[PDB]
């Protein structure tokens, strides 16, 4: 396919850069801003209109000019590839391999976004997991198809319970005879605004129980680019939707310090000027909470499931 | 000598002139009508299109027909000589007392210059303000930037007052004896009314004081961009005495509560967003660029001391303007309400007080070498016997044991006779003679701070000779 | 009992009030500002129907 | 290169028009003075440059020029002994052409231009040469400065100056692209050096203070706080973790401040001697200076410039620490900053990116493998100074979510003059069960389970506070009255140190194991003798109880017949007694 | 429209001993149940919504999770009705907009429920109506005055959210319809605060 | 609220007998005012007036609750002027209940914020005082004539 | 304009105990007299008029209720002046402005009775000058700055509020005439939070 170009650059101050005459611009679009140097940065339409289009920039404006930067369209609807070799890797949290291997071949290409639930399509979760916590299994139990945030401390160790619950999670058939043998779980892991100090033992651990040939990282490190933080946990969700739905697995998804995911909310809601909440916070959102929490459940006539397990450190 | 004739927009405290890109951002700039008075104005902005300036005074009588704008000067000067010595000033340089005006050696910005941090020096010399609250245990030291924080109806001015008038070094104390010093006071008076104005010009003038002192009085009815110039056209001088004829001055600042207002009102007049309770979010530095202009420079002789006043608003230390001060000065001084109502003149709190370096000014070779134990065992049982006295009311004067009792009578003789010394002024050897008086009261051996060496030395005078002058 | 008492259940809540009410000066501060980030907006945006 | 005129001055605001071309957060000198800002803001044929210095005096119509690069910091030999402010102008210099004052717009380089230093080239032409890679040697003090290409430059060399003295002016190595190779180069602060991998931090940072390094390690690139009021001791121990730590080079950072505090440090660090050497401290540290009244930018940009001059020396293998002091002013400045671009405040009036900031200084700490294959680690300190002990505001919480290490000090320590004055029940450390399995092989097989046992120690008696108020410490049972004596002694032999004194300024670790393990065997021995129905009076009388006061201050060299003889005293007195 | 609003005179059964003793409710009345998350707001719905007196019951899922909207699905069709022989769910009408659905729609939600329940009432039944929460429609609002520029009062909520309020209330009552029957409408209203 | 205003509007009177005034009572009129009031209520208070046989002495202007809110702007106004009419025209004692002064500031707050005017406190807006002054100030009596006007608002603390 | 002034050195009577006797204000000084509605300011501030040693009383009415004015009409001229015997009304001048009139006439008024009192001062008289409320002249500048556009300060206030309120205050004190006689302008002012 032929690729377009727009060289209008009017106006830059912060993340937001107007660009003149991008009038087939789609809204939510996903373009690649290259400046002089010919570094390439990555960006999102926002808004759209005759006069003008509103892009902001996942990364810094160190660089940019408005006689050298040209902006060219990607893709009109945000989307990655996903595939059933994806098991066992590493990813920079916008889609780029880290551990060093060759790309995946796609099978297909989903919405980042992804799309409702129909409430007639979904059916009622009903099968007990066996954590081995005493305090979690007889008084707090978890089913699969569940999200079970951990409200966390400033210096509690959530992350080792987090660890030993991916561990030792196990169905326990026997108990109602509806199956037999031990399948085990998938899990997609994504960290937001992590340090290298809990990604070291997060990985030591991964790599001492063996479950990380069947494992999916998604690694956004607390030097990454803020705007990257949004995006993280919605590719990790299409890969669990993906996964359970369409091969039969059972996943089990573990987003860490959403709190970090709230902050990054909030940045670009001061920066869009929008009407704030209670402490500062975008009015909106409980609504963007929702796109992200309710994409997990079970489905009727499908064997799959999905299970987060969210982490959150109360300020 | 070019004037500029078009006006084309008046709206309370602004007005903008056309075609008059050759005015400098920041000029002083007359302002004349039809009837021939003048007022003057500030600069604001710049631009292709028009210049802003926001006007002194009242802008009743301005039209836009016979109003013209000349400039005065691009950058505001200060001419500064030694005749300035005994001269009354109305805040920016104008004299108020009748006589003819000084002739300048120099003229100097306003705005001062950042001083060098390797080309100061540590703080080494004492200076004797001759309260005992102040002298024994809050000492000043030559170069430090002691604040005093009061009330409302607090005498904050008679303090100021009386500082002004006794303060003093003390040469034969230091050394071999050294060698005499120049001394000279530099006053601030921003936002005061009529009655403080009257106060002040009989107090500098009844005693001898005005002599040696420089006075900027700046009146509550002024406009208020007067108000911003005054502290750092007293700095200017300040500076330019300290490090270019040796002297050793004193500034004293009367009331930072105004200033910050005004800054507060200039700012809300030029359209800036304000910050934390609507004050300017630039309040820190502002502050800073006027607190750190004082200190001791190496290879100089001279040295600049502050003592800002201000007024806490509602008693509340978290206010922007006791916080942001906090940060940067060394130590406070705080006066006591308490102690006010009960007729305790000067009304210092010594438990709440601090100074920051005390250290580096006692000590022997520059003061007696009993002053930091002294000052240290005072504290102690001043902080006992403050407790002792609400534990009376409860439990009754006999159930307590005998030390207790003691305690409890030397609070009570350290608030008449220590605290309350009224207009009287005391030598830093007096202040020692009746704190050791004071301590003699308790039994030795339970003075803990103080070493053998000058318990042995001091320990047993009667209280009798101050209860002669209470 | 009455050191346990005023220790144990007058100062945590007086503390807890104590946060309340500073938060919610602070929000109304919020507010408050917001509505001169638009009102400035709006005057620059009139001054330039015409220069 | 890109030049315009200043069409609109409103305070340090500046609009340049004919700016068509220039860069986002480029350095254009502003006037005709030569005062220097940042570009903010672009739109059509004008540029939004914010002066730094104040532009009182500025006309319509002065000239504006970019210099087409961000800020940046130059990188070379002769960094070392120095003094700079927040943007690395060195002040030394600064004062031998202008005075007292600093005057506006000054022009002086941050590294000197006319110094010969003897230069030993370790390449030969026709030799590939990639980025991270070493050039030659310099010597400078007690160390080799290495001569480092930039990360971004790879060729193949053409030629090479022969050994002699040279300015780092003088190119020493030009390439076959025709790139010329200096003794320095220059790299923007806002962005991190790269590496080749980040290692674990498996080997602990030694502090030399006894409870620091014993209860509450920090390991080699890690981080840590250490939050407290006036008189706390936070200075002191800063200048100690400088002088006895086995870093290689400490890098001082320190914030807006008082101008005295300042001259403090100013004045008293040229006079401290470094340990190893016995020369002078002033030798292998780099220090940054800047006071309240200095302009807001300086003061923000501070930090970054420090941690890229450690980033720098940690790139040529050597172990540097780095200490920023009262990180709360700085946040201050970036509050000031963020309300003259009319940002929405959040919070106490902070603005919303605070976290994303603090986090972004943090990270650059750590153990890496360097790109020319050398090991180095940055370690970083820094300091906060709440307004009034509230641990609720927003610059505390947010380092406690990223450091690894929390030292709350108190005051009610410092007023019995118990130094160090940390709180041990509001203190802790994540670096504890990462750094055992170093720990049971360099020290000693029973260190990480001897820990415990002073940890539950010194916790009993917090359980007992709650009697001893009540009721006077003699009128205590024996079997309690034994607990509280010995973790009394523990917090007056082993928590105490005296930083002012020759031999306790500095414990070894297995000084440290052997007084635990000695304090041990005193509690066991004690409470066995207690279960014979003894009078605990006649324990605190015994002889050892001097001997366990004298462990403090006998030599490093001197210690272990020391202990040997503790050990045996004290384990023929309790059996000796009946 | 209808002919005449009358006085409740007769109760609204619940099933809860607390709610039908010390606090009770009239048909064709209104209530509010605010509470914070955990406390108990849905079970108290769904139990009225089961075990009610009503002849028809709507229910309002404005703005919730999907889950609870499939428990009703599932549970409803197997339970008997009170007050006859078939099942529960032939006698419940669900509308269903949960959170991760678009905002806007949110606010039709309610208005679609309560035109329902009114046009139940003029057929002489009585009809209980209960919005699962109101605040998500709150936060519609103020997202679409938000995107309008207007300017919030308080907590960026709009100034006329009382009169939508009090318009959204107002519907409840006994009527005498216009048929010369008899019906009524009694909302039960959630508040998330 | 409701009940105690319609209880004081029940057994008001007056006591020439101890006053000495000597004029024999008569009952007062009443003016209704009603914004933004539910149906309970106002079944309550008709029925109240029914029973009391007040209603053939009251005017009545009524706002329900489902009524559009800018009329809310109005009610007030009129009331107090068919008030001030009868009563410094006709000398009748006038007796006025106003039922809720908060959904006429609400009302007012609506019209205040489409302005884009400066808000007070809590995003009232500024002139709130004045606009109120002009409601309330309106009662009292007149020096040589027989009439009066008595005012009895009625508002809800939030 | 005036000659000199002179430092304040006599007593002004007010008859109460309490302010009298331990807050004492001066012949030529200011004074402050704020607190909630019901406080007792008006009550306060009218019996200062009536029993005060001062030759001329002025009282300003900026915003209050009009039945406050109408007690003073109706009660003063039956009252006994103090110091001549006369009636009480002989010596005092009412400026008023009710709550219901138009509100830029609340400046206007203040400046007025200042005037005023500074006239009656230049004859050898000593004024009271009594303010009922000095917010409601901050109010009516709130509301004037609304229409002009610009931007307020804090509570909406206008800036330059606090000069206003400085220079309204800076005309009392104890002067030399211009004839040569000595007068005094004693100002009370209420202030309403
Ligand atoms: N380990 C220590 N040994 C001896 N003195 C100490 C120690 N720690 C703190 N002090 C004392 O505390 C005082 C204050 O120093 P410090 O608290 O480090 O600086 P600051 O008061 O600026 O935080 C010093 O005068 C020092 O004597
Ligand atoms: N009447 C009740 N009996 C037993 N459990 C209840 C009752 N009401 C609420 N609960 C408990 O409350 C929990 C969730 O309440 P929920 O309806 O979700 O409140 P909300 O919807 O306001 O969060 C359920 O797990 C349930 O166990
Ligand atoms: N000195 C006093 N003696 C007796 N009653 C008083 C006194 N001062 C105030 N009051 C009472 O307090 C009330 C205060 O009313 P007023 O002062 O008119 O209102 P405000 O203070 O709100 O302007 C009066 O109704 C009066 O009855
Ligand atoms: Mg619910
Ligand atoms: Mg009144």
């Amino acid at each position: 396919l032929l690729k377009k170009e727009y060289t209008g650059i009017t106006y830059i101050s912060g993340p937001l850069l107007f660009v003149e005459n991008a009038k087939d611009l789609a809204y939510g679009a996903i373009v690649d801003i290259k400046d002089g140097t010919g570094r390439v940065r990555g960006g999102q339409v926002i808004e759209v209109s005759e006069e003008y289009a509103v892009i902001q920039v996942f990364e810094e404006t160190t660089g940019l000019d408005l006689a050298t930067t040209s902006v060219s369209l990607v893709e009109d609807v945000a989307r990655l590839g996903v595939s059933k070799e994806m098991l066992g890797r590493r990813f920079n949290g916008i889609g780029k391999p880290i551990d060093g291997l060759p790309p995946i071949t796609p099978e297909k290409r989903l919405p980042i976004t992804g799309l409702p639930l129909n409430p007639v399509a979904r059916r009622k979760p009903e099968q007990f997991i066996q954590t081995g916590i005493s305090t979690i299994d007889v008084m707090n139990t978890l089913v699969r198809g569940q999200k079970l945030p951990i409200f966390s401390g400033s210096g509690l160790p959530a992350n080792e319970i987090a660890a030993q619950i991916a561990r030792q999670a196990t169905v326990r058939p026997d108990l109602s005879g509806e199956g037999e043998k031990e399948e085990p779980f998938a899990v997609v892991f994504a960290a937001m605004g992590i340090t290298q100090r809990e990604l070291s033992y997060f990985i030591q651990e991964f790599e001492r129980t063996g479950a990380l040939s069947r494992s999916v990282l998604f690694l956004n490190k607390a030097d990454d680019p803020t705007i990257e933080r949004i995006l993280t946990p919605r590719m990790a969700l299409t890969v669990a939707e993906y996964l359970a739905f369409e091969h039969d697995y059972h996943v089990l998804v573990i987003l860490t310090d959403m709190t970090n995911y709230c902050e990054a909310l909030r940045e670009i809601g001061a920066a869009r000027e929008e009407i704030p909440g209670r402490r500062g916070y975008p009015g909106y959102m409980y609504t963007d909470l929702a796109t992200i929490y309710e994409r997990a459940g079970v489905v009727e006539g499908k064997k799959g499931s999905v299970t987060q397990i969210p982490i959150l450190s109360m300020p | 000598k070019k004037e500029y004739t078009g006006i084309t927009y008046i709206s309370g405290p602004l007005l903008f002139v056309e075609n008059a890109k050759d005015l400098a951002y920041g000029a002083i700039v007359d302002i004349k009508d039809g009837t021939g008075r003048v007022r003057g104005g500030q600069v604001i902005e710049v631009s292709e299109e028009y210049a802003v300036i926001q006007v002194f005074e009242e802008t009743t009588g301005l039209d836009l027909a016979t109003t013209s704008v000349s400039l005065v000067e691009d950058v505001a000067r200060l001419g500064v000589s030694k005749e300035m010595l005994g001269r009354r000033f109305n805040g920016i340089g104008k004299p108020i007392d009748g006589l003819p005006p000084i002739t300048p050696e120099k003229r100097l910005p306003i705005t001062g210059l950042p001083l060098n941090p390797v080309a100061r020096r540590k703080p080494e010399q004492f200076i004797q303000t001759g309260i005992s609250t102040i002298d024994v245990m809050n000492t000043l030291v030559r170069g430090q930037k002691l604040p005093i924080f009061s009330g409302s109806g607090l005498p904050a001015n008679e303090i100021a007052a009386q500082i002004a008038r006794q303060a003093t070094v003390r040469p034969d104390l230091s050394g071999e004896g050294e060698k005499e010093e120049p001394f000279a006071v530099v006053f601030a008076a921003m936002g005061i009314t009529q009655r403080e104005l009257s106060y002040f010009i009989q107090e500098f003038e009844r005693t001898g004081a005005l002599s040696r002192s420089v006075l900027f009085l700046n009146k509550a009815d002024d406009p208020t961009i007067e108000r911003i110039l005054t502290p750092r056209m007293a700095l200017t001088v300040a500076e330019y005495l300290a490090f270019e004829h040796d002297y050793h001055v004193l500034v004293i600042l009367t009331d930072m509560t105004n200033y910050c207002e005004a800054l507060r009102e200039i700012g809300a007049a030029r359209e800036e967003i304000p910050g934390r309770r609507g004050y300017p979010g630039y309040m820190y530095t502002d502050l800073a660029t006027i607190y750190e202009r004082a200190g001791v420079v190496e290879g100089k002789k001279g040295s600049v001391t502050q003592i800002p006043i201000l007024s806490m608003p509602d008693d509340d230390r978290t206010h922007p303007i006791p916080d942001l001060t906090g940060y940067i000065t060394e130590g406070q001084i705080q006066l006591s309400r308490e102690l006010h109502r009960k007729g305790i003149y000067p009304p210092i709190d010594p438990l709440p007080s601090l100074s920051r370096l005390m250290n580096n000014g006692v000590g022997k070779g520059k003061t007696r070498e009993d002053h930091k134990q002294v000052s240290d065992q005072l504290y102690s049982a001043y902080a006992n016997g403050v407790d002792i006295r609400k534990l009376v009311a409860i439990i009754g004067e006999d159930a307590l044991t005998e030390n207790d009792r003691r305690y409890l009578q030397f609070a009570d003789a350290f608030e008449r006779f220590f605290i309350n010394q009224g207009q009287q002024n005391r030598s830093i050897e007096e202040s020692l003679q009746i704190a050791w008086a004071l301590l003699s009261m308790l039994p030795q051996g339970e003075l803990k701070r103080i070493s053998k060496d000058h318990i042995g030395k001091y320990y047993g005078q009667k209280l009798e000779e101050i209860w002669g002058a209470p | 009992r009455r050191v346990n008492a005023l220790e144990q259940v007058v100062i945590p809540g007086i503390r807890a009030q104590i946060r309340f009410i500073q938060q919610v000066l602070e929000q109304r501060e919020r507010e408050d500002t917001f509505r001169l980030k638009r009102i400035k907006g709006k005057i620059e945006a009139r001054e330039a129907e015409e220069e | 290169m890109i030049q315009g005129v200043i069409q609109k001055i409103a305070g340090p605001a500046v609009i340049a028009k004919g700016m068509l071309g220039a860069r986002m957060y480029d350095i254009c000198k502003v006037g005709e003075e030569g005062l220097v800002g940042e570009i903010i803001r672009l739109d059509g044929d004008t540029a939004f440059v914010q002066v730094y210095e104040d532009t009182s005096g500025l006309k319509v119509g002065e000239p504006v020029v970019s210099t087409g690069l961000p800020l940046a910091v130059e990188l070379g030999p002769g960094m070392l002994n120095g003094i700079y402010d927040g943007i690395q102008r060195p002040l030394e210099r600064i004062r031998e052409k202008t005075g007292i004052y600093i005057t506006r717009g000054v022009v002086v380089h941050a590294l000197d231009r006319e110094k010969k230093w003897a230069w030993t080239p370790m390449v030969k032409p026709g030799d590939e040469v990639r980025g991270g890679m070493v050039l030659g040697t310099v010597p400078e003090f007690g160390f080799t400065h290495k001569i480092l290409v930039p990360p971004d430059v790879r060729g193949r060399v053409k030629e090479v100056k022969p050994a002699g003295e040279y300015t780092v002016e003088e190119p020493v190595v030009v390439l076959e692209d025709g790139t010329e190779l200096k003794m320095y180069h220059t790299w923007p602060v806002r962005r991190a050096r790269p590496v080749q991998r980040k290692l674990d931090p498996n080997t602990p940072f030694l502090t030399g203070m006894r409870i620091l390094d014993v209860l509450f390690p920090v390991a080699m690139g890690g981080t840590a706080a250490i939050p407290g009021p006036f008189g706390s001791g936070k200075t002191v121990t800063q200048q100690s973790l400088a002088k006895w730590s086995n870093a290689d080079v400490v890098v001082y950072v320190g914030c807006g401040e008082r101008g005295n505090e300042m001259t403090d440090v100013l004045v008293e660090f040229p006079e401290l001697t470094d340990p190893k050497t016995g020369g002078p401290l002033m030798h292998r540290t780099v220090l940054i200076a800047n006071t309240s009244n200095m302009p807001v930018a300086a003061r923000e940009a501070s930090i970054y410039v420090g941690v890229t001059i450690a980033e720098y020396f940690r790139d040529q293998g050597f172990s540097v620490a780095l200490m920023a002091d009262s990180t709360s002013r700085w946040a201050e400045a970036l509050r000031e900053i963020s309300s003259r671009l009319e940002e929405m405040p959040a919070e106490e009036g902070y603005p919303p990116y605070l976290a994303a900031r603090l986090a972004a200084f943090y990270e650059r700490a750590g153990k890496v493998i360097t790109l020319g294959g050398e090991e180095g680690a940055v370690t970083i300190v820094g300091a906060v100074s709440p307004p009034g002990g509230d641990m609720s505001e927003p610059v505390t919480q947010s380092t406690l979510r990223i450091v690894g290490a929390f030292w709350r000090l108190d005051a009610s320590l410092a007023f019995r003059r118990h130094f160090p004055a940390i709180n041990w029940n509001g203190s802790y450390s994540l670096f504890t069960s990462a750094l055992d399995p170093w720990y049971r092989e360099n020290v000693a097989e029973d260190y990480p389970e001897l820990r415990d046992a002073i940890s539950e120690l010194l916790q009993r008696e917090a359980g007992l506070q709650e009697i001893v108020q009540l009721v006077g410490p003699d009128a205590l049972q024996d079997a309690e009255r034994l607990v509280i004596e010995v973790g009394r002694i523990i917090r007056e032999d082993f928590l105490q140190q005296n930083a002012y004194h020759e031999v306790d300024a500095y414990c070894s670790m297995k000084k440290a194991y052997g007084i635990m393990k000695m304090i041990l065997a005193f509690y066991k021995e004690a409470e066995a003798a207690i279960k014979r129905g003894v009078s605990i009076d006649e324990i605190l009388q015994l002889p050892v109880l001097e001997r366990i006061g004298r462990a403090r201050y006998v030599s490093e060299e001197e210690f272990p017949a020391y202990f040997e003889e503790a050990m045996k005293e004290i384990q023929g007195a309790f059996k000796a007694l009946a």
